Formats: C-alpha cells, structure tokens, sequence
RNA sequence: GCUCGCCGGAAGACCAAGGGUUCCUGUCCAACGUUAAUCGGGGCAGGGUGAGUCGACCCCUAAGGCGAGGCCGAAAGGCGUAGUCGAUGGGAAACAGGUUAAUAUUCCUGUACUUGGUGUUACUGCGAAGGGGGGACGGAGAAGGCUAUGUUGGCCGGGCGACGGUUGUCCCGGUUUAAGCGUGUAGGCUGGUUUUCCAGGCAAAUCCGGAAAAUCAAGGCUGAGGCGUGAUGACGAGGCACUACGGUGCUGAAGCAACAAAUGCCCUGCUUCCAGGAAAAGCCUCUAAGCAUCAGGUAACAUCAAAUCGUACCCCAAACCGACACAGGUGGUCAGGUAGAGAAUACCAAGGCGCUUGAGAGAACUCGGGUGAAGGAACUAGGCAAAAUGGUGCCGUAACUUCGGGAGAAGGCACGCUGAUAUGUAGGUGAGGCGACUUGCUCGUGGAGCUGAAAUCAGUCGAAGAUACCAGCUGGCUGCAACUGUUUAUUAAAAACACAGCACUGUGCAAACACGAAAGUGGACGUAUACGGUGUGACGCCUGCCCGGUGCCGGGAGGUUAAU
RNA sequence: AGGACCGAACCGACUAAUGUCGAAAAAUUAGCGGAUGACUUGUGGCUGGGGGUGAAAGGCCAAUCAAACCGGGAGAUAGCU
C-alpha cells in the first residue's frame, strides 16, 4: 500500500511510505552478494564529474541476472526482496536444478509462482522469451538491445515495453519514453510488466529522506557569483541570459542526441 | 655452533646498583653486548667465554644521551645491555 | 586554538619522505637540487 | 611538620598521537625561571626502559597507492590487468601477589595457557593457484538475567572521650583474593537423523544446493553469571622489632550475609523499522593434479623452540600544537560517598594541588560583584544591560489550526520536620523449611530477614519549607522565510543558501553530460517510475494576454554561400 | 515513531561586558543555539592553482586568496614619488 504518514512532527507530515507487505523481512542470500563502495560521484582523476551526489547509506551489490541464461529449466520464486541499488524489487528464483538467482519482480507475481525461460515455454508473465516467438502487440520489459547480451529497456519500477511491430529479422518496440525502436528479434525480453508501480507514488518529505538516498544539495546558478556559473551575479535577484548548464551549453531545448550510428534503429523520436 | 663471531659479542660487564643487587639475589649478570647479538648469541657466547650453565637471556637497547660540549651538539652511540640469568651452578 | 599543524610521523613520511621524493621524477629533481646545495638534511626522515 | 584553602566526570589515574631523556640519584646557581632561590622540566656527571602471552613486525584485506606485459600519449609520462603494498578493521595464548631511587601483565614467587619443529608411538586417505561453510556486520527500541561497584548488618582488632553526656541501638578500623581448570545454568538459536537420487556450485566431490523418502521426537549449537577448585596459599588492621629517628626485618585476627545496582557483560541475541547495513585470511570442510609398505593425516607421552624492535617520562599538558614554564587547541579508557532524574549542580573520598614576584596602604578612576528609601522604562536608536520567572505532583488552560498542535498556553494550589495509619504500608524481595522431580546451577510452594516509595490524618518551628547550588519570564498585533538544517574560520547567522514538493527541458544506453590531446574513468555494475541541466521553493486557493524583439525548435522549395 | 520536546558531554557562536603594545595574530566571563541526526568525531585516503572544493560567502585550499606558495624569466616595467 501506499500509506500517507501522520503529521507528528514537521518533516513528517508530508511524508508518503510505500508500505509493501510481500516482501522478505530478513538478511538477503549471501552467494549473490558483494560490495558496492561510493565514487561520490568522482572519477580515475579524483574530480567531480557528476554534482550532487555523496554519503547515502551503505548498500551492497545483489547480484541480478539480466541475461537469463537457464533455457528450458522451471524455476519456482522463493521470495521477493528489496533491492537499495533499484527502483525496482527483486525475487529470489530457486531452479529446479539447485541454482538460485536474483531477477526483477513483475508485476503479477508472488512467492511460490513457477518461472521457466528459453526458445519454448509459456506466454505468461516473468517468463524469458526472444522476441521473435513473443506475440505482437505485447507487454514485456528487461529487453535486451543486442541478442546474447543482458538486458537493457525497462527495468524501473512500473516501467515496460510494447512490441508495436515484427519486421523480419527485426522488431519494433514502443518504449516508455515514446520512442519507436527497432531492435533485432532474436533479442530476449521478459513478459509483463516490471513490478512496485507504486514507488513514484513516494514523496521523501524532509531534505534529509533525500541525503539518506546518496543526494546532495543542488545549488541553483541564480544563486552564485559570476565566475562560477553563466547565470551569476546582480545586484539582488538578476537573470537577463539564456538558460545555460554551468558549462555554457543552451538547456531548456537543445538537442543533444549526435550518435549517428545508432540513429538507423531509431523509427521514430519521442514526444 | 657459530665459532669466532661469538667473541665479537661480549663487550663488557656492566656495573651499576641494579646490576649488584641483580647478583646475589636474582642470579644474573647485566652486560654491554654488540647492538647485533640475539639472545642466542649472546646465551652461546657466555656458555662458551664465561662458561656458565645460563637459564635465560633478556635483552634490551639503551638510546644515547645527547650531551653537549660548549656549541656543538653531540649524541652518544646506541649501545644495547643484556640480563642473562644464570642456574644454581653460578660464580662469575 | 587549532593551529595548521597537527603532527604526524605517517603523513610526514608519507607527504615529504625520501621514498616519496624518489618515487617521482620532480621529487627526485628535489633531492638532486638539495645535494647540489649540499644540505644535511636531504629530506625529512 | 601542623593548620588552612582549592579540584574531585578533575586541576585524579591509565594510555594512543606527538615529543625524545624531560624519568631517578649526586652535585652546581653564571645564563635560563617574568622576583629571591639552597629548589627546578636549568648546568654537569652517573644511573634507569628486562616479554613465547602487551604492542609492533608477522598471515589477510577496505578506501586508496604502486603496477610485469598491455592500451594510450611529441618527449616527460597517463590509465590499468595478473600481482604487490596499504589499518583506522579481521586473525594464537597470563594472571594475582611481591619488588627498584628510577621497569614491570616484561624481574621474582605461586599457578597457568598458546602455536610450531622434531620425535615417538597405536590408528588411518592425504593432497590444492580449486568448491562450499564460517568469518560477516545497520538504526532504533524494549525487556529480562547478571556483574563492577556501593550501602547496611554481622564478624574481627582497637577505643571509653581535652567541654555537659558516651560499657552502648555507642565510636574507629578492617571484612581481600585473579587468569586458569572444572561445572554448561538465566537464557538464546535450530526438527534430528538414515538411505537413495539429480541438466546446479566452469573440472571433481562422500562437502554445499536441490528432490524422494523412511523413521524417534528431540539432538546439537551458543552463553553471561554463579558455584568448586586456584588458595594449609596470597594478602590482611594494628603490633612488634629495631632506629643509620631512613626504616630494616618477624609474625598477623575476622576474613561473612543480605540489599541496591549500572551507560558495563549475556546481547555479534530478541522485537521492530526501513535509508536495507565492508572485504579478505586464520578456522572448518569436500575433492582435482597427484601419491598408494610410502610421504602424508589423526590422536597421545615427549621434546626443542617461541627470533627482532618498542617498553624510562609527559600525555587536556611547564614535556604535544600555539615564537614563551601562553587563561587557547588536543582522541580513547577508569566513573567512589551524601543530596539529585542525572556524567547537571553542591559538599566530600581516593589522589592531587594553592596557579614562581611579594609587603603595605584602603584616594580619584577602571574592572568583577552585593545591597538600596520613594518612583518603576520617565533611560535609550532599541528595556542594551541588569532585575525578574524557574522544581515536582495535581486542577485548569482561549482564539486559531495542516487536527498533530498552539501548550509548560494562561493561571492556580500543595510542598519542611515529627508522630500515627504501619514497634517502617503497598511494592521489591527472598531465606530455614516442605512437596516433589529425579541427579539438578531442580520445579512449586513457603514467606524469616533485609529493602522501601507515595499518601492520608494529627501535631510542630520559622518572616520564609521547590528555603542553598540548581532551575521557562509571560501575553497581544504584525512583516519575511513553511519547517530542522547551511553560510562570510578572524566586524554580516539573515529575509541570504539548502530543503521536501512543483514545472520546463535534455537524455534509447558505446545515454545525455562531466574529467581527460588520448586510452580511459564517473554518470552506473544505473536504463525514462532512470539520469543530467534550469528555474521555482511545504501546504491551501491559483498561475491571466502578447511569439513583434532575442533565443530555442521544426521545415525544407527559393535567394546568397567555403573549401574543391 | 520522530531532520519530536527539555537538558549535560560533544558540536556550535546570538547578545553584552572585558581585552584591543591582549593571558590569546579572534580569547575570556555571564547568559545563548543544536544535542538520534542533512549529527559529531579519531585514524588513513582522494581532489592542485584559471585548477580544486564550495547547503554559494567570491567562502575555503597551512595566520596568505576576484586566482596559493617557492624558485626562475628578473635588475619586468614606472612619462610617478
Ligand atoms: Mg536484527
Ligand atoms: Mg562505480
Ligand atoms: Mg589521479
Ligand atoms: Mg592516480
Ligand atoms: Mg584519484
Ligand atoms: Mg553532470
Ligand atoms: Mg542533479
Ligand atoms: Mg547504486
Ligand atoms: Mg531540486
Ligand atoms: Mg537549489
Ligand atoms: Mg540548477
Ligand atoms: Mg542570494
Ligand atoms: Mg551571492
Ligand atoms: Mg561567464
Ligand atoms: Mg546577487
Ligand atoms: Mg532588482
Ligand atoms: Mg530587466
Ligand atoms: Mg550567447
Ligand atoms: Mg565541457
Ligand atoms: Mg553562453
Ligand atoms: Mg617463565
Ligand atoms: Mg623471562
Ligand atoms: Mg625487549
Ligand atoms: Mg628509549
Ligand atoms: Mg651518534
Ligand atoms: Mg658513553
Ligand atoms: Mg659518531
Ligand atoms: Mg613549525
Ligand atoms: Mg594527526
Ligand atoms: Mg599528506
Ligand atoms: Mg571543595
Ligand atoms: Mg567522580
Ligand atoms: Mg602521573
Ligand atoms: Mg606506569
Ligand atoms: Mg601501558
Ligand atoms: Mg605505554
Ligand atoms: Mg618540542
Ligand atoms: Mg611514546
Ligand atoms: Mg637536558
Ligand atoms: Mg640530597
Ligand atoms: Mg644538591
Ligand atoms: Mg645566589
Ligand atoms: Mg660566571
Ligand atoms: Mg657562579
Ligand atoms: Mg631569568
Ligand atoms: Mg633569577
Ligand atoms: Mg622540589
Ligand atoms: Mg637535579
Ligand atoms: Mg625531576
Ligand atoms: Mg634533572
Ligand atoms: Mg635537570
Ligand atoms: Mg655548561
Ligand atoms: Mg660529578
Ligand atoms: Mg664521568
Ligand atoms: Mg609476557
Ligand atoms: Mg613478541
Ligand atoms: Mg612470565
Ligand atoms: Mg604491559
Ligand atoms: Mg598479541
Ligand atoms: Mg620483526
Ligand atoms: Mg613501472
Ligand atoms: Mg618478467
Ligand atoms: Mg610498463
Ligand atoms: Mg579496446
Ligand atoms: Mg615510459
Ligand atoms: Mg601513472
Ligand atoms: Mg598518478
Ligand atoms: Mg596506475
Ligand atoms: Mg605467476
Ligand atoms: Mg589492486
Ligand atoms: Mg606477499
Ligand atoms: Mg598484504
Ligand atoms: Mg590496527
Ligand atoms: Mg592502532
Ligand atoms: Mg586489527
Ligand atoms: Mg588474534
Ligand atoms: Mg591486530
Ligand atoms: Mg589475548
Ligand atoms: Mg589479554
Ligand atoms: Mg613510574
Ligand atoms: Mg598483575
Ligand atoms: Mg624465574
Ligand atoms: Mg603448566
Ligand atoms: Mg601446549
Ligand atoms: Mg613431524
Ligand atoms: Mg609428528
Ligand atoms: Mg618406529
Ligand atoms: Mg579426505
Ligand atoms: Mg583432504
Ligand atoms: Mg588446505
Ligand atoms: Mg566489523
Ligand atoms: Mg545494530
Ligand atoms: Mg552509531
Ligand atoms: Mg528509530
Ligand atoms: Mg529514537
Ligand atoms: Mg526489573
Ligand atoms: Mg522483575
Ligand atoms: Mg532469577
Ligand atoms: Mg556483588
Ligand atoms: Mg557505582
Ligand atoms: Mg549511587
Ligand atoms: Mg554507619
Ligand atoms: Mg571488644
Ligand atoms: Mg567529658
Ligand atoms: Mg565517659
Ligand atoms: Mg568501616
Ligand atoms: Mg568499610
Ligand atoms: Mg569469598
Ligand atoms: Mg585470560
Ligand atoms: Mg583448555
Ligand atoms: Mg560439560
Ligand atoms: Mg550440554
Ligand atoms: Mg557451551
Ligand atoms: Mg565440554
Ligand atoms: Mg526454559
Ligand atoms: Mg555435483
Ligand atoms: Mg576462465
Ligand atoms: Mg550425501
Ligand atoms: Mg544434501
Ligand atoms: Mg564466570
Ligand atoms: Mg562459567
Ligand atoms: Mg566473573
Ligand atoms: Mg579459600
Ligand atoms: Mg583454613
Ligand atoms: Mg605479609
Ligand atoms: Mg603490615
Ligand atoms: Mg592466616
Ligand atoms: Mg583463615
Ligand atoms: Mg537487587
Ligand atoms: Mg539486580
Ligand atoms: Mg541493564
Ligand atoms: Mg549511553
Ligand atoms: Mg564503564
Ligand atoms: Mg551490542
Ligand atoms: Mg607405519
Ligand atoms: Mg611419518
Ligand atoms: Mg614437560
Ligand atoms: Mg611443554
Ligand atoms: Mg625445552
Ligand atoms: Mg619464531
Ligand atoms: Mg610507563
Ligand atoms: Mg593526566
Ligand atoms: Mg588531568
Ligand atoms: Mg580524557
Ligand atoms: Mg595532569
Ligand atoms: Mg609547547
Ligand atoms: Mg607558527
Ligand atoms: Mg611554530
Ligand atoms: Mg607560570
Ligand atoms: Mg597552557
Ligand atoms: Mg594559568
Ligand atoms: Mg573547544
Ligand atoms: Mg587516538
Ligand atoms: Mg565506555
Ligand atoms: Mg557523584
Ligand atoms: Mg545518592
Ligand atoms: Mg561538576
Ligand atoms: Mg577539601
Ligand atoms: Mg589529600
Ligand atoms: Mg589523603
Ligand atoms: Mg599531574
Ligand atoms: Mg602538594
Ligand atoms: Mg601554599
Ligand atoms: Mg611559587
Ligand atoms: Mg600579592
Ligand atoms: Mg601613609
Ligand atoms: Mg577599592
Ligand atoms: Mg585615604
Ligand atoms: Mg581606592
Ligand atoms: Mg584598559
Ligand atoms: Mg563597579
Ligand atoms: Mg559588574
Ligand atoms: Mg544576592
Ligand atoms: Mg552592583
Ligand atoms: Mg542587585
Ligand atoms: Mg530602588
Ligand atoms: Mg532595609
Ligand atoms: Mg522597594
Ligand atoms: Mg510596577
Ligand atoms: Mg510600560
Ligand atoms: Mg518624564
Ligand atoms: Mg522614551
Ligand atoms: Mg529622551
Ligand atoms: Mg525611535
Ligand atoms: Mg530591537
Ligand atoms: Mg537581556
Ligand atoms: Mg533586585
Ligand atoms: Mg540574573
Ligand atoms: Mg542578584
Ligand atoms: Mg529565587
Ligand atoms: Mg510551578
Ligand atoms: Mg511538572
Ligand atoms: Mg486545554
Ligand atoms: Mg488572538
Ligand atoms: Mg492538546
Ligand atoms: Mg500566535
Ligand atoms: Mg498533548
Ligand atoms: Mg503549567
Ligand atoms: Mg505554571
Ligand atoms: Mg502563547
Ligand atoms: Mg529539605
Ligand atoms: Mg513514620
Ligand atoms: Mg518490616
Ligand atoms: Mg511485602
Ligand atoms: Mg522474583
Ligand atoms: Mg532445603
Ligand atoms: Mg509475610
Ligand atoms: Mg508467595
Ligand atoms: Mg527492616
Ligand atoms: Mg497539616
Ligand atoms: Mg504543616
Ligand atoms: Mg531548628
Ligand atoms: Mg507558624
Ligand atoms: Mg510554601
Ligand atoms: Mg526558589
Ligand atoms: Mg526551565
Ligand atoms: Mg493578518
Ligand atoms: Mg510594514
Ligand atoms: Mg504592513
Ligand atoms: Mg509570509
Ligand atoms: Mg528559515
Ligand atoms: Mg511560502
Ligand atoms: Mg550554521
Ligand atoms: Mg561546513
Ligand atoms: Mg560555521
Ligand atoms: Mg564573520
Ligand atoms: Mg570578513
Ligand atoms: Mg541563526
Ligand atoms: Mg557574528
Ligand atoms: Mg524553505
Ligand atoms: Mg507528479
Ligand atoms: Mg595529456
Ligand atoms: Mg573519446
Ligand atoms: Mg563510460
Ligand atoms: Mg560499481
Ligand atoms: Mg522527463
Ligand atoms: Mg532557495
Ligand atoms: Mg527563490
Ligand atoms: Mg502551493
Ligand atoms: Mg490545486
Ligand atoms: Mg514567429
Ligand atoms: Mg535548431
Ligand atoms: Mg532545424
Ligand atoms: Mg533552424
Ligand atoms: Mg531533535
Ligand atoms: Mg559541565
Ligand atoms: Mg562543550
Ligand atoms: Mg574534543
Ligand atoms: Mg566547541
Ligand atoms: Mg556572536
Ligand atoms: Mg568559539
Ligand atoms: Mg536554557
Ligand atoms: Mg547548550
Ligand atoms: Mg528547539
Ligand atoms: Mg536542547
Ligand atoms: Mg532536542
Ligand atoms: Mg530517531
Ligand atoms: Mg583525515
Ligand atoms: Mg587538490
Ligand atoms: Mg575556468
Ligand atoms: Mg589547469
Ligand atoms: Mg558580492
Ligand atoms: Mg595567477
Ligand atoms: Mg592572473
Ligand atoms: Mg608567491
Ligand atoms: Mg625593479
Ligand atoms: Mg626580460
């Protein structure tokens, strides 16, 4: 559920929980975990590439399988869990082999449910197909952009392609954005919907719910002196320039896409 | 058992009230030893030079004192000190 | 009331030490300059 | 030496860091010491630091550093792989007492323990650069069981009052003992096994994972503590003994019980919450390449070993950082009594100090305080500054509200001491008993002692009973900013920044973007419910017209148009 | 439960006085704000000068900052004193 906090104290009050109640309350499967220590959003060079991000809480790597490999092996979910490194949960898969794995959760699924994925199987929801043998027309999500690879389109909570069209050897795909691809139809893609719809739902409530989550406070240009920012300086609340990110380049509408490899696969832009 | 080293070892015996009184009532002899000299060495060396039959040697490096003599500044060498018990068999 | 410097044997070393200075290439153009003037103390250490 | 004063969650006692002989003894006062100095952290000699167990070194790793080849870069060199370094983290083991002028978990005495080599032996599958297990983990909360420690009795040794009383419910002092080994409890946690089977854990596996079962219900695991040894011991208040009036060297009584009780320990546990909480060795286990009387394992009596370096002293300071014996700064550990909610505060203990110029005098004026007739903000830019309020329980408490608040609103009253209810009450608490249940650190009675609020009622003293220290001033109107937060180190703490929330916008992943001649890194082991930029700034009611100008976006005919 | 309340340690620095050749090149005394968090702190890393870092003051980067420090060009240049 999506649970609205009493107004206790000021920070509280406007806080919004995404209470979900499926989920495994206990220390997650070890095998599958491993470290994930902070860049604090610096590189190789030791600078800040990317701002506002630093601190957060510690939050370990699950290991989630993307690729999907297992092919014609039944798999029954044993629990779902909460995942700090994603939007969305994960689900603890036991194979009917012995193997154990993470995956993102669908929507429509539950501890005990049956997964099997490959060339064969059944249309249902959480089950891997390529995207040749999946019907047209169809909700799927954790899509692989190359065949072999591990899976790249819609992976966020909620999130989820529709396969539009089936063009041969390739396949068009509707993605969240609005952009019509064009991606090759021996790509694999998981049926349904990815799952925890409700996470946007969520509202922190206070700065510090936004500090705990590894952000840091974004400093508005306006608000800064002429040599540090395009927007910078007056004498009390200026503007008068073109909106411009710190380095100059115009925001507020100016394309940034020059791929131009990529620019074939692309049917149509997003809007 | 490392013949002709053992005699560099053995500087000299130190003299002093705590190595008196470590004598007569605790069975030892303190001794100025080469800054090298492991317990081991320093045990072979008395068993063989003072012959005598040692329970055990311990070991310890005494720092320099920085002394003067009118402007120049000058530090005494780091010599290092060992009390070597000795067993009920004890002279000298 | 807080001065600039807080001592330490580790940072000093590991900051200003002969195997820092001989590590780089500047730091040795360092040590060749401080013998060329012909110091003491080559570095701290 | 005797008084006096001060600190006592320190101005005491241990450390790390940092100093580097400042430690102790003898001697010397030129300079150093804000005065004198016989004294000194000063001069000058000599002395002082004793480790298998404490720490370092050592086995392992984080952040990160270096980095064979490699990719990249005019040169210098940048990045980075296998590796190798890197603790602030993980990994074996010792305590009590005695001792020096100066070291002690290190010397000594009494008791212990831990890892190795090399044996001996009975017994046997060992064996990784490999697999699995473990190590191995967050916040908050709550509760129980304990202990350090205290208090009071008893007990033991001394005391009989410098001034009225004091052979007693009187006074003073003591009542101490460790690791280890044995015991496996308060309690935590978990269904045991036994067999078969299987596309999994890149190979293999009897280990781990999965799947059948059959079969008794428990068997393991972890664990404070307490008790028993340790301990005819150690120690122990005084005595005696000698005196070099320094002390040296002999003994040495009781050496118990209840109650209270931690922020310690069980608890790396349990409940709960989400922001979902290192790694890697040691350790345990399974097999490959191998080895098959073998070497190798296992156990037990040995035996030999456990190297090296630090260890003095200061360490909230006259020894470190501040040029000074500087009104500063400096991390961890130990945490006694009475009152108190308390690590606040007051007064004290242990222990330590009186801050290295004094002696007078008792002007103005300055500084820090105390009191103040009548008035009571008339002061002043402004109640700045002072004064005032202050505790606990109970009664009571408005508009307004986002329904939480406002609120400790406001405002009241009760508080000491002594008897009684009750030769100390509910409560806590638990003994000698007695079932019993078996072998216990037993269950459940049982309630002797200790412990002990809070009340009510009746007295009673003072001017005043939360009497000291300690400890809100309150209310009304209103601008700005929702709020906690951040900010000009050293004249600005705010209405400035941030903020949750909101909108536009870019970005389809070899993402946009950023750092970078590049390789490559971050973004992100993320993938549009995501990410970057810009503005606005909770929440409620909303957010109107203008695309001429500047930008941006889209369009491609026509005009003009570079290199070629 | 809480960027909840009161309040020591700890972190801070609102007011006043003292001090201003200071006890101190930013402190002291009396009050003052936060005090389970956007907290605080030890140890060790990383970021380098048109560069860093910055809850943004042109703040901070060793008592130095609208471009650090040290050495060099270097006896820069000075219609000025
Ligand atoms: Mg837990
Ligand atoms: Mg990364
Ligand atoms: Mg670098
Ligand atoms: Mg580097
Ligand atoms: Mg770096
Ligand atoms: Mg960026
Ligand atoms: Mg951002
Ligand atoms: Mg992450
Ligand atoms: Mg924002
Ligand atoms: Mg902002
Ligand atoms: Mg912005
Ligand atoms: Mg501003
Ligand atoms: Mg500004
Ligand atoms: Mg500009
Ligand atoms: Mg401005
Ligand atoms: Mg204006
Ligand atoms: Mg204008
Ligand atoms: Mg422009
Ligand atoms: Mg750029
Ligand atoms: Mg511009
Ligand atoms: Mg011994
Ligand atoms: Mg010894
Ligand atoms: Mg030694
Ligand atoms: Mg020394
Ligand atoms: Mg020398
Ligand atoms: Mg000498
Ligand atoms: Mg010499
Ligand atoms: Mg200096
Ligand atoms: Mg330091
Ligand atoms: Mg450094
Ligand atoms: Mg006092
Ligand atoms: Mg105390
Ligand atoms: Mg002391
Ligand atoms: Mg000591
Ligand atoms: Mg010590
Ligand atoms: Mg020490
Ligand atoms: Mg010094
Ligand atoms: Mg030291
Ligand atoms: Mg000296
Ligand atoms: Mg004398
Ligand atoms: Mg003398
Ligand atoms: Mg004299
Ligand atoms: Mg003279
Ligand atoms: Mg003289
Ligand atoms: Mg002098
Ligand atoms: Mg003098
Ligand atoms: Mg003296
Ligand atoms: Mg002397
Ligand atoms: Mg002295
Ligand atoms: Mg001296
Ligand atoms: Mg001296
Ligand atoms: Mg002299
Ligand atoms: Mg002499
Ligand atoms: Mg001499
Ligand atoms: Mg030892
Ligand atoms: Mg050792
Ligand atoms: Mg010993
Ligand atoms: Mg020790
Ligand atoms: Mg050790
Ligand atoms: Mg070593
Ligand atoms: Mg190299
Ligand atoms: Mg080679
Ligand atoms: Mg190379
Ligand atoms: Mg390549
Ligand atoms: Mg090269
Ligand atoms: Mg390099
Ligand atoms: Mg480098
Ligand atoms: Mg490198
Ligand atoms: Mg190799
Ligand atoms: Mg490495
Ligand atoms: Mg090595
Ligand atoms: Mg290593
Ligand atoms: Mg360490
Ligand atoms: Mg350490
Ligand atoms: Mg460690
Ligand atoms: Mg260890
Ligand atoms: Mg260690
Ligand atoms: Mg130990
Ligand atoms: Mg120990
Ligand atoms: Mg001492
Ligand atoms: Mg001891
Ligand atoms: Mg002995
Ligand atoms: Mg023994
Ligand atoms: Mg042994
Ligand atoms: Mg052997
Ligand atoms: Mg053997
Ligand atoms: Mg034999
Ligand atoms: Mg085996
Ligand atoms: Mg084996
Ligand atoms: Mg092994
Ligand atoms: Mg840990
Ligand atoms: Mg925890
Ligand atoms: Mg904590
Ligand atoms: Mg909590
Ligand atoms: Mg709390
Ligand atoms: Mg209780
Ligand atoms: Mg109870
Ligand atoms: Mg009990
Ligand atoms: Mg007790
Ligand atoms: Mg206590
Ligand atoms: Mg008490
Ligand atoms: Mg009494
Ligand atoms: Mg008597
Ligand atoms: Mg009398
Ligand atoms: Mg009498
Ligand atoms: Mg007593
Ligand atoms: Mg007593
Ligand atoms: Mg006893
Ligand atoms: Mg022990
Ligand atoms: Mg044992
Ligand atoms: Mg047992
Ligand atoms: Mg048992
Ligand atoms: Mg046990
Ligand atoms: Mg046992
Ligand atoms: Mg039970
Ligand atoms: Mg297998
Ligand atoms: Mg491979
Ligand atoms: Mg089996
Ligand atoms: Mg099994
Ligand atoms: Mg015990
Ligand atoms: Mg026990
Ligand atoms: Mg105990
Ligand atoms: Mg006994
Ligand atoms: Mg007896
Ligand atoms: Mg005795
Ligand atoms: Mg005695
Ligand atoms: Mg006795
Ligand atoms: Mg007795
Ligand atoms: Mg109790
Ligand atoms: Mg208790
Ligand atoms: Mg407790
Ligand atoms: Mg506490
Ligand atoms: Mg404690
Ligand atoms: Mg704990
Ligand atoms: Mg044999
Ligand atoms: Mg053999
Ligand atoms: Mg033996
Ligand atoms: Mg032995
Ligand atoms: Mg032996
Ligand atoms: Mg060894
Ligand atoms: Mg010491
Ligand atoms: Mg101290
Ligand atoms: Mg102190
Ligand atoms: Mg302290
Ligand atoms: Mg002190
Ligand atoms: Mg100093
Ligand atoms: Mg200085
Ligand atoms: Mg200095
Ligand atoms: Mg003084
Ligand atoms: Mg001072
Ligand atoms: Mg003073
Ligand atoms: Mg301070
Ligand atoms: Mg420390
Ligand atoms: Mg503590
Ligand atoms: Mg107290
Ligand atoms: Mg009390
Ligand atoms: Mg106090
Ligand atoms: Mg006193
Ligand atoms: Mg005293
Ligand atoms: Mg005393
Ligand atoms: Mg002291
Ligand atoms: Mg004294
Ligand atoms: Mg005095
Ligand atoms: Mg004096
Ligand atoms: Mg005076
Ligand atoms: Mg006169
Ligand atoms: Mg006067
Ligand atoms: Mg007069
Ligand atoms: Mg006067
Ligand atoms: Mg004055
Ligand atoms: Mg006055
Ligand atoms: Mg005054
Ligand atoms: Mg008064
Ligand atoms: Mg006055
Ligand atoms: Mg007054
Ligand atoms: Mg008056
Ligand atoms: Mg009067
Ligand atoms: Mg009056
Ligand atoms: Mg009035
Ligand atoms: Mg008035
Ligand atoms: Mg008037
Ligand atoms: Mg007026
Ligand atoms: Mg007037
Ligand atoms: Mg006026
Ligand atoms: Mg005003
Ligand atoms: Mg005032
Ligand atoms: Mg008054
Ligand atoms: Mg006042
Ligand atoms: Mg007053
Ligand atoms: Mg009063
Ligand atoms: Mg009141
Ligand atoms: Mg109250
Ligand atoms: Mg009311
Ligand atoms: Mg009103
Ligand atoms: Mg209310
Ligand atoms: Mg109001
Ligand atoms: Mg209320
Ligand atoms: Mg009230
Ligand atoms: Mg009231
Ligand atoms: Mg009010
Ligand atoms: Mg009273
Ligand atoms: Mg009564
Ligand atoms: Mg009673
Ligand atoms: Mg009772
Ligand atoms: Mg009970
Ligand atoms: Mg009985
Ligand atoms: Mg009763
Ligand atoms: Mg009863
Ligand atoms: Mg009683
Ligand atoms: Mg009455
Ligand atoms: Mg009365
Ligand atoms: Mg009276
Ligand atoms: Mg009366
Ligand atoms: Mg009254
Ligand atoms: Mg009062
Ligand atoms: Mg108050
Ligand atoms: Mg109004
Ligand atoms: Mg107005
Ligand atoms: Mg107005
Ligand atoms: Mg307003
Ligand atoms: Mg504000
Ligand atoms: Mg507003
Ligand atoms: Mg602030
Ligand atoms: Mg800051
Ligand atoms: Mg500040
Ligand atoms: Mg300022
Ligand atoms: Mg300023
Ligand atoms: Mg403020
Ligand atoms: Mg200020
Ligand atoms: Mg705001
Ligand atoms: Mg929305
Ligand atoms: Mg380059
Ligand atoms: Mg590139
Ligand atoms: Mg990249
Ligand atoms: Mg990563
Ligand atoms: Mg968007
Ligand atoms: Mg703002
Ligand atoms: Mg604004
Ligand atoms: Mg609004
Ligand atoms: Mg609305
Ligand atoms: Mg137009
Ligand atoms: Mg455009
Ligand atoms: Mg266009
Ligand atoms: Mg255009
Ligand atoms: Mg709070
Ligand atoms: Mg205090
Ligand atoms: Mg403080
Ligand atoms: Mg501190
Ligand atoms: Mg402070
Ligand atoms: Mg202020
Ligand atoms: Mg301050
Ligand atoms: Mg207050
Ligand atoms: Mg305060
Ligand atoms: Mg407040
Ligand atoms: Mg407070
Ligand atoms: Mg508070
Ligand atoms: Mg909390
Ligand atoms: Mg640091
Ligand atoms: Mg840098
Ligand atoms: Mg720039
Ligand atoms: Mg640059
Ligand atoms: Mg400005
Ligand atoms: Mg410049
Ligand atoms: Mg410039
Ligand atoms: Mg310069
Ligand atoms: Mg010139
Ligand atoms: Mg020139």
């Amino acid at each position: 559920a999506v649970v609205k906090c009493k107004p206790t104290s000021p920070g509280r009050r406007h806080v919004v929980k995404v209470v979900n109640p499926e989920l495994h309350k206990g220390k997650p499967f070890a095998p599958l975990l491993e470290k994930n220590s902070k860049s604090g959003g610096r590189n190789n060079n030791g600078r800040i590439t990317t701002r506002h991000i630093g601190g957060g809480h510690k939050q370990a790597y699950r290991i989630v399988d993307f690729k999907r490999n297992k092919d014609g092996i039944p798999a029954v979910v044993e629990r779902l869990e909460y995942d700090p490194n994603r939007s969305a949960n994960i689900a603890l898969v036991l194979y009917k082999d012995g193997e154990r794995r993470y995956i993102l959760a669908p929507k429509g699924l539950k501890a005990g449910d049956q997964i099997q994925s490959g060339v064969d199987a059944a249309i249902k929801p959480g089950n891997t197909l390529p995207m040749r043998n999946i019907p047209v027309g169809s909700t799927v999500h954790n899509v692989e952009m190359k065949p072999g690879k591990g899976g790249q389109l819609a992976r966020s909570a909620g999130t989820y392609v529709q396969i539009v069209a089936r063009d041969g050897a390739y396949v068009t795909l509707r993605l969240r954005s609005g952009e019509m691809r064009k991606v090759e139809a021996d790509c694999r893609a998981t049926l349904g919907e990815v799952g925890n719809a409700e996470h946007m739902l969520r509202v922190l409530g206070k700065a510090g719910a936004a500090r705990w989550r590894g952000v840091r406070p974004t400093v508005r240009g306006t608000a800064m002196n002429p040599v540090d920012h395009p927007h910078g300086g007056g004498e009390g609340r200026n503007f008068g320039k073109h909106p411009v990110t710190p380095w100059g380049v115009q925001t507020k509408g100016k394309k940034t896409r020059s791929n131009k490899r990529t620019d074939k696969f692309i049917v149509r832009r997003r809007s | 058992i490392r013949e002709e080293r053992l005699l560099k070892v053995l500087r000299a015996p130190h003299v002093s009230e705590k190595a008196s009184t470590a004598m007569e009532k605790s069975n030892t002899i303190v001794l100025k030893v080469a800054k090298d000299a492991t317990k081991a060495e320093i045990k072979a060396a008395v068993q063989k030079l003072f012959e005598v039959e040692v329970e055990v040697v311990n070991t310890l490096v005494v720092k320099g004192k920085v002394k003067r003599h009118g402007q120049r500044i000058g530090r005494r060498s780091d010599w290092k000190k060992a009390y070597v018990t000795l067993k009920e068999g004890q002279n000298l | 009331m807080k001065r600039t410097f807080q001592p330490s044997v580790l940072k000093r070393n590991r900051s200003h030490g002969f195997r820092a200075r001989m590590a780089t290439k500047n730091g040795r153009q360092v040590l060749a300059r401080r013998r060329a003037k012909g110091r003491a103390r080559l570095t701290v250490s």
